[PDB]
């Protein structure tokens, strides 16, 4: 109570806007999970 | 926004104004007005 | 290089075509919370 006041943003509560994960695959290898954590994680 | 914010500044700038010349009216009327030995000395 | 090029050139494509904007509800805020954290502070701006 009282601890957060002038916070612009109250709560997002929403990761990826449609649901918990992708959960979906696609026979795009480039728009897939693989190439979207490969170009994430090993790349900067 | 931009347009809203340049007249909040200005209003913002014009209170302070108004505070800055309060305060050193207030300041000049107790440094000339003395209560002891203002200008017989 | 050749796979993060590409994955630039998707990005900077849908940017202009859909719209991952930044939040414009919030982003009037974001310029009023640096505006009020700079007249707080007083700071003057850079000269020309």
């Amino acid at each position: 109570r009282r601890w957060d006041d002038d916070v612009v943003f109250k709560n997002c509560a929403k990761g990826v806007d449609d649901q918990k994960k992708d959960k979906r695959f696609v026979n795009d290898t480039l728009r897939s999970e693989f190439h979207k954590k490969f170009m994430e994680k090993y790349i900067k | 926004a931009d347009r809203k914010a340049r007249e909040a500044v200005e209003m913002r700038a014009q209170v302070e104004r108004k505070m800055a010349q309060k305060e050193k009216e207030k300041h000049e009327e107790k440094l000339r007005e003395m209560a002891q030995k203002a200008r017989e000395r | 290089t050749r796979l993060y090029l590409k994955a630039e050139q998707e990005r900077q494509h849908n940017y202009l075509k859909d719209g991952p904007y930044i939040t414009a509800e919030e982003a009037v805020a974001v310029y009023t919370t640096t505006v009020h954290w700079l007249e707080s502070r007083r700071f003057s701006p850079i000269p020309f």
